[PDB]
């Protein structure tokens, strides 16, 4: 019972190039598909990108997206959402 | 002047009284509450206003020393008086 | 006759300070802000280390300010953030650090108060 | 590179042209005396105390005003400079009053310190002094005008920053004096900085009158919560009591200024305070009890509730630690209806892109902008220092400023277009006489406040603004490092809630009404018992009892911002933290500690034991809330607008008026400003 | 002038010459010789030159610095070697005084000089008790001014003024027990230092 | 980095100095409860010695260990020679004070103890 | 006094009091400053 | 002479007192004057040095002549504004004369 | 000004308590020898350096002059 997704990423670093690509490519489509889902884009400086996904009764998971490409990031995103 | 509170305690020159529900009233039991009965805020009011023929007047309190620093007060505002911040005296321009 | 010991330095067991006051604390390293009341800057030149404040209650007898923290009036002075932080680590305190907020250089032109075209023109001399 | 070699006691310095002797001395580290000079005001040559000597020159020059020529050598501890300082101090203290033991500017007196350092030790003035009639110019500022040294700092501050033009010098010679020729009152959103700026105790603060002396005060460094700017502040305590509040230089936010409200509302932290846990009686009355009783009862009523029936509402002045704890609790209970008392569109990308609901242009970017556009806002009373930077630009760098909304008294002159929103689409199309400006003007800015989004027509206007921003960006060329769109809040906890994942509004609570409310700092009155079941168990957590506490079932006293270490965030994403100055009164505690212990009791033991752990939780949820003092760029407005363009909602006819029209309403906007018995004096005086 | 202090340069000359003398005899174990405005001679040295230098000054015929007027320590917590150590020495044949300084820290002790001057037997114990600085080759080294169970070095700059513990008699156990410190009037910290520079001659550069 | 040592070259020699000191203490302990009429039992005293030793176990620096050995020797001197008293020795057990409860709740309920 | 009398001023004690270290009219200290923090009192009627 | 107090709450006494024995707390009086609400001295902290009457710019606090004021409790030596004002009213006929004697030396 | 006054220094011969006793006695005597001279040669004039940035000013000057009052305030705070 997923309740929230939150991507944490960086800028001007390789680790987050795939995540920026994902954001430009497929984020509007994801939102319009499931609009009532909270997707929290959160960028900072000198982090290692992660995707914290939070389920119903107070649990959540995470996966490092460092040195990952846009297609792999979309793979992990769909894995989580599924 | 010392005027007593419901509890029977005298009030001070700064309005201090242990609330009737206060446990700190014990220290006064079998004893007293030291209070000064001479209130400056009234003793100075009992004094009259000085009059001067000059729009500026210097106050020191009495003796050159034994008083307070010489301060100069303006008396252009006939609406009210000119008070000294040290001694409390007040002057007028006539 | 020399030895090599590269491990981090600690003197906590020699300072004699106790656990409550060596782990339950939080120290602050900073430059005291200038008092906007005055325009002097001879106080924003040395770094200072202080502690977190704690309970400060009222004595029932006389109304004074009573405490139990013996490090409330403890302020230390340093000439360098590196030395301040080294001392903090040495002693064993978790520290927060602030940067030296220096004012910016400003362009001043007494002539700007009399321009023929600009808004900087002043209405009272 | 257009630089000049100058000498200060022999040492060489590189300085830009137009730079002054004072500035060069400062660049070396030396510091010239001052009475009439201030970095942020115009220059005057009145005090005559900055006088120094130039090698090979008979006359001493004024360091505040003389731009430094090439090759000059400046002698600062020379006999001539020192004799000049001695004479000037002699003259200053000739006619000064001996009021130092009555003068609340006693241990802070620049005149005292400079007389001791650069002045002599005795008087040769055996004549009679003068005295001056003392004015009355408000309830905040006390005027003893026989201490004015005629420096003009007040006049200049007023004319330039506060845009008032009501102070001045009437008369000439020693008979001259400062103030208003009449009994006018000086009541501005910025009146109160003349106090810090007056080098002497001629202008003082009536509240702080006679209460303390500087060498007694302990000084902590904290931030404001009254507004959403985050003005850096100093809290000066004495024996565990808050005595006053001062500014603190942050040249990217406030630059030595703060607002009347946040410098004279420290009295509200001493009245109508919650000191003990309270609970409903059997007679419906509120009565005192202990933390054990209250927390156990709340946890009991929590163990029999979940989902949409449990809800949380947060008002202004609440801390991100408390927010994240309440979320990490109501999420283990599976009630995600965590809401704010202030609103932001839930449509479009809403709270999903930080590029939104922010001042994407740094508050300092107004000093580089060219055109500014204001939508439904009185920034003069909401975030006044934003208006202050706007006027600073309007003065120095010839800024253009326009306002869509009601006719308002901005401290400066502005272009007025109309009170209705349709001008937005009008502009975007091109049937307006403002496209002409926007076309020739680069670096534009368009800022919109939450006071217009509080309407029902909240998202339509915002989407119109977004489309207009796109059209402007494509018409007048701009890079992707210059930002255009900006959102401005009146609330200090908003950005934190939105970055922690709250629902910006109360629509969810009006949709699926709850049976168990956690209301925290919600002294607004938006929600009440006319919107809930007859048996809603409600827990009020807060530091004042104003609106939401009486209509409560359990009350848990908490700690204000002068009594806790806690993060807040301003309209530009700058995370800042307070520092405890005075421990809370009595049984009051910290909100995150309260919620943690509550969960431990219920059986939902959280993993947060210390503030560092709570901050690491904040880091995991959003990693920006621990990079204090640092803003973080954003680059996803194209996607934001791509999405927001698909949101059909029509605007309405009624204009968009600001709720704060006159200074009468700047005061009394939060529970602290309602508790302050000085803000009441100011309101009364205004009316 | 009647309000200012006289100023004799003969002493400055003598002491600068003797500084050069001492420094060229001991180019090792020596650094930062300085004679001040008020005509006092300081010689800073390395912790390995204590006994060499003290012996030289005591025995050398030109020096005869026999009396150990004082031994002291000084805590400056902003320098890696935070414990300055100071020996104030006196010579009667010349009616002269001198200062010999070295440095130390925690874990980095100094060599004892009871072999040279026996007065130090107690001064060094006092330094160890107050600033926490060990000395090598000291017969007895133990608490001298503080209580027997005192844990701390209180003349440092980080040790609080009022301390960490407090004593009182308790009838239950019939002894003088120790406890944490709870005062009925917290000592007040007066912030006095002025914002305006008072001595330019010491103005540090930025 | 490189340093100058004190009374040791490595933690092994340091630990054997420590073990000699423990021998001395452990052996002397009962003579104290005998000379000065302490109420406690030798078991309590020895447990206290063990506790005060393990309180400084994480230590790694030979110098920080040699200094602790020095100070323990000072204390043992003060104790075997009757310079300390019943009071100074019983100042180790804290018989007249309750400790700060190691419970978030037991702290919260009474004070701001973090 | 007989030859050099004092200055006749009111607010000066006419009747002298001796040491009262233990008498019932002795000195008991207290704080002269009023309450600082005023609490919140709710009304005496529910909802 | 009017009967008005002299202390204007300037705190120089509190700032110079070596033993930190003077606690002061002031306010504006209903008649608009600088006057104290609280003035406490601890005789178990005073070293009797006179710096307070050296500093007072108005001759309001004076270390008088009396020395026979021993007690039986430690709580009768914590003075306050009331006790000190009573002592002033008590001993003014002597303090004034001694000050008239000595004020030309200071 | 000890350089302006005469007195003898008693020295011993054996380093014993008796010699030190006699030394202290003769010191008590040389003290009278010095006091006679100090009295006879007492000069007039001020008593504290007239540098009001170190030593406070007199009270009349404090209560009539601005600079003296500022110096008093700063010196006692
Ligand atoms: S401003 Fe006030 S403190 Fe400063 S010299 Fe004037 S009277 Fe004294
Ligand atoms: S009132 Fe104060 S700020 Fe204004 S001119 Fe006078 S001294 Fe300057
Ligand atoms: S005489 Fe007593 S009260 Fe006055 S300053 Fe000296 S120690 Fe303080
Ligand atoms: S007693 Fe004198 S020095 Fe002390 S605060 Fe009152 S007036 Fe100032
Ligand atoms: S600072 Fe130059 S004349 Fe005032
Ligand atoms: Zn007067």
């Amino acid at each position: 019972g997923l309740r929230e997704i939150r991507v944490h990423l960086c800028q001007r670093s390789p680790g987050s190039q795939g995540v920026r690509d994902f954001i430009v490519q497929r984020y509007v489509e994801l939102k319009k598909a499931h609009p009532n889902l909270p997707i929290l884009i959160r960028e900072c400086s000198e982090v290692q990108p992660k995707l914290w996904a939070r389920y119903a009764f107070g649990q959540e998971k995470t996966v490092s997206l460092n040195n990952l490409s846009a297609d792999e990031v979309t793979r992990a995103m769909q894995n989580v959402l599924s | 002047g010392v005027q007593v509170s419901p509890s029977g305690e005298k009030i001070t020159h700064t309005g201090q009284v242990y609330d009737e529900k206060d446990y700190r009233r014990v220290r006064f039991v079998d004893r007293q509450k030291e209070v000064n009965e001479n209130f400056a805020i009234d003793l100075i009011a009992q004094q009259p206003v000085n009059e001067v023929e000059h729009r500026i007047i210097a106050c020191d309190g009495g003796g050159g020393a034994l008083g307070h620093p010489k301060v100069y007060i303006n008396l252009d505002k006939e609406t009210k008086t000119g008070t000294c911040g040290y001694c409390g005296l007040q002057f007028k321009q006539h | 006759q020399l030895i090599t010991v590269d491990e981090k330095l600690d003197i906590t067991t020699l300072t004699g300070v106790p656990e409550e006051h060596i782990k339950t604390r939080k120290v602050r390293i900073f430059v005291p802000a200038r008092n906007n009341m005055q325009s002097g800057v001879n106080n924003t030149k040395k770094w200072k280390m202080e502690f977190d404040t704690r309970e400060r209650w009222e004595n029932p007898l006389m109304g004074w300010a009573s405490t139990a923290d013996p490090l409330s009036n403890m302020v230390l002075t340093f000439s360098a953030k590196e030395d301040a932080i080294a001392f903090a680590e040495k002693n064993g305190w978790s520290y927060d650090v602030e940067e030296k907020k220096v004012p910016k250089p400003k362009s001043k032109s007494y002539g700007a108060n009399f321009s023929w075209n600009k808004r900087t023109r002043v209405s009272t001399k | 590179s257009n630089l000049i070699e100058v000498f200060v006691d022999g040492q060489s310095v590189m300085v830009e042209p137009g730079t002054t002797v004072l500035q060069a001395c400062e660049k070396v580290g030396m510091q010239i005396p001052r009475f009439c000079y201030h970095e942020r005001l115009s220059v005057a040559g009145n005090c005559r105390m900055c006088l120094v000597e130039i090698e090979k020159a008979p006359k001493v020059v004024a360091a505040c005003a003389m731009p430094v020529m090439k090759g000059w050598n400046i002698l600062t501890n020379s006999e001539k400079s020192k004799k000049a300082r001695e004479g000037v101090m002699e003259f200053l203290l000739a006619n000064h009053p001996l009021d130092c033991p009555i003068c609340d500017q006693g241990g802070e007196c620049d005149l005292q310190d400079q007389s001791m350092m650069f002045g002599s030790d005795r008087s040769r003035f055996l004549e009679g002094k003068r005295a001056v009639e003392d004015k009355n110019i408000g309830p905040l500022v006390k005027t003893i005008m026989t201490r004015c040294i005629q420096c003009t700092r007040c006049i200049r501050f007023a004319s330039e920053i506060a845009g008032v033009d009501d102070l001045g010098t009437t008369g000439r010679g020693n008979d001259m004096q400062v103030g208003t020729y009449i009994e006018k009152m000086f009541m501005s959103e910025l009146s109160g900085n003349v106090i810090d700026i007056c080098p002497v105790g001629a202008l003082t603060s009536k509240p702080y009158a006679f209460t303390a002396r500087p060498w007694e005060t302990r000084k902590t460094e904290s931030i404001d919560v009254m507004d959403a700017v985050g003005s850096n502040i100093v809290v000066s305590t004495r024996t565990g009591e808050v005595m006053r509040i001062l500014p603190r230089m942050h040249e990217d936010i406030n630059e030595e200024w703060i607002s009347d409200k946040t410098r004279f509302a420290y009295d509200g932290l001493k009245r109508q305070r919650l000191t003990e846990p309270m609970v409903r009686n059997e007679k419906g009355l509120l009565t005192y009890t202990s933390w054990e009783d209250a927390l156990s009862r709340v946890a009991g009523m929590l163990q029999n509730f979940e989902g949409n029936a449990v809800a949380a509402i947060a008002g202004g002045l609440v801390d991100a630690e408390a927010l994240v704890a309440l979320k990490d609790l109501l999420n283990k209970v599976d009630s995600d209806n965590l809401c704010t008392e202030e609103i932001f569109p839930t449509e479009g990308a809403g709270t999903d892109l930080r590029s939104n609901y922010l001042l994407n242009t740094t508050i300092a970017g107004v000093e580089e902008a060219d055109v500014v556009l204001l939508v439904g806002t009185n920034p003069r009373f909401e975030a006044p220092l934003f208006n202050a930077r706007i006027r600073k630009s309007w003065l120095h760098n010839d800024l253009k400023v326009a306002l869509i909304g009601s006719p308002v008294d901005l401290t400066y002159r502005y272009d007025h277009l109309g009170d209705s929103p349709k001008i937005l689409q009008d502009i975007a199309s091109g049937r307006h006489s403002f496209c002409e400006v926007l076309k020739d003007a680069k670096k534009p800015m368009v800022v919109l406040g939450s006071s217009a989004l509080q309407r029902d027509d909240g998202a339509a206007i915002l989407v119109a603004v977004s489309n207009m921003v796109q059209k402007i960006r494509v018409t007048t060329g701009v890079a992707a490092e210059w930002k255009v769109m900006n959102i401005l809040h009146r609330i200090a906890s908003q950005v934190a809630a939105l970055d922690l994942g709250y629902k910006p509004g109360v629509e969810a609570i009006r949709k699926n009404p709850p049976k168990m409310l956690f209301l925290l700092g919600a002294d607004g009155g938006c929600i009440t018992r006319q919107d809930l079941p007859k048996d809603c168990f409600i827990v009020y957590q807060g530091h004042h009892g104003d609106v939401g506490a009486p209509m409560a079932d359990v009350i848990l006293p908490g700690a204000a911002y002068t009594e806790k270490s806690a993060t807040y965030v301003n309209t530009e994403g700058r995370a800042q933290q307070t520092k405890v100055a005075v421990t809370p009164p009595g049984l009051a505690r910290e909100d995150w500690k309260i919620i943690r212990a509550l969960s431990e009791i219920a059986g939902i033991t959280l993993p947060y034991d210390t503030l560092d752990q709570v901050r690491n939780r904040l880091e995991e949820v959003s990693p920006n809330l621990v990079r204090y003092d640092d803003i973080e760029e954003t680059n996803y407005f194209q996607q934001a607008s791509e999405l927001a363009k698909l949101v059909n909602q029509e605007v309405l006819a009624d204009p968009l008026v600001p709720p704060q029209l006159t200074i009468k309403d700047f005061y009394m906007t939060d529970s602290i400003s309602r508790a302050s018995q000085t803000m009441a004096k100011c309101v009364k005086a205004v009316t | 002038r009647p309000t200012v202090r006289p100023r004799s340069d003969v002493t400055h000359k003598q002491l600068s010459a003797f500084g050069e003398y001492v420094a060229e005899i001991l180019p090792k174990y020596v650094q930062q010789v300085q004679v001040s405005c008020l005509d006092e001679l300081e010689i800073c040295i390395h912790p390995d030159g204590v006994i060499p230098t003290l012996t030289f000054l005591r025995d050398h015929t030109n020096a005869q610095f026999k009396s150990l007027a004082d031994l002291t320590a000084v805590d400056v917590p902003t320098r890696q070697n935070r414990f300055e150590i100071v020996y104030n020495l006196l010579s009667l044949r010349f009616n002269s005084r001198i200062r010999v300084k070295t440095y130390a820290d925690e874990l980095t002790p100094i060599d004892s000089i009871v072999s040279v001057h026996i007065a130090a037997n107690w001064y060094e114990r006092e330094v160890w008790d107050m600033f926490g600085v060990f000395f090598f080759n000291h017969p007895d080294l133990r608490r001298i001014l503080t209580d027997y169970g005192f844990e701390g070095h209180p003349f440092r700059k980080d040790f609080p003024l009022t301390g960490y513990v407090e004593l009182r008699y308790d009838d239950e156990v019939k002894r003088v027990v120790a406890e944490p410190v709870e005062l009925a009037q917290e000592f007040r910290k007066f912030d006095l230092n002025s914002p305006w520079e008072a001595f330019p001659a010491y103005r540090q550069p930025p | 980095t490189s340093v100058k040592p004190i009374f040791s070259r490595d933690l092994n020699e340091a630990k054997r100095r420590v073990r000699e000191l423990y021998r001395a203490w452990y052996r002397e302990v009962p003579n104290t409860v005998h000379l000065m009429q302490l109420d406690i039992t030798v078991k309590q005293g020895r447990d206290k010695v063990r506790e005060m030793f393990m309180k400084n176990a994480h230590v790694t620096d030979p110098r920080v260990v040699d200094l602790l050995v020095i100070k323990g020797k000072m204390e043992l001197q003060e104790t075997i020679k009757v310079w300390k008293q019943r009071t100074h020795v019983m100042r180790f057990f804290h018989e007249t004070e309750t400790p700060r409860p190691k419970d978030f709740l037991s702290k919260f309920y009474m004070g701001h103890d973090p | 006094p007989t030859t050099n009398p004092p200055t006749a001023r009111k607010f000066i004690w006419t009747n002298h009091k001796f040491n009262v270290s233990a008498t019932p009219e002795q000195y008991v200290p207290y704080s002269t400053t009023r309450k600082k923090i005023h609490e919140w009192v709710p009304p005496s009627t529910p909802y | 002479p009017s009967g008005e107090e002299r202390c204007i709450a300037c705190k120089l006494c509190e700032a110079i007192c070596p033993a930190q024995a003077i606690t002061i707390e002031a306010e504006p009086r209903a008649d608009g004057s600088r006057r104290t609400t609280r003035y406490d001295i601890d005789m178990t902290k005073c070293i009797y040095c006179g710096f307070c009457q050296e500093a007072c710019p108005v001759d309001a606090i004076v270390e008088g002549p009396n020395f026979e004021f021993s007690t039986e409790t430690h709580e009768e030596l914590l003075y306050n504004k009331e006790k000190l004002l009573n002592n002033g009213d008590k001993w003014e006929a002597e303090i004034a004369a001694n000050i008239q004697a000595d004020y030309l030396y200071r | 000004v000890y350089d302006q006054v005469e007195f003898d220094v008693p020295i011993g011969s054996r380093g014993d308590c008796y010699d030190r006793y006699l030394c202290r006695v003769e010191e008590m005597r040389q003290s009278l020898r010095i006091i006679e001279q100090c009295l006879n040669k007492m000069p007039p004039g001020e008593i504290k350096v007239d540098d009001a940035k170190v030593s406070p000013p007199k009270r009349a000057e404090m209560k009539t002059s601005m600079e003296s009052l500022i110096h008093h305030f700063k010196l006692y705070t």
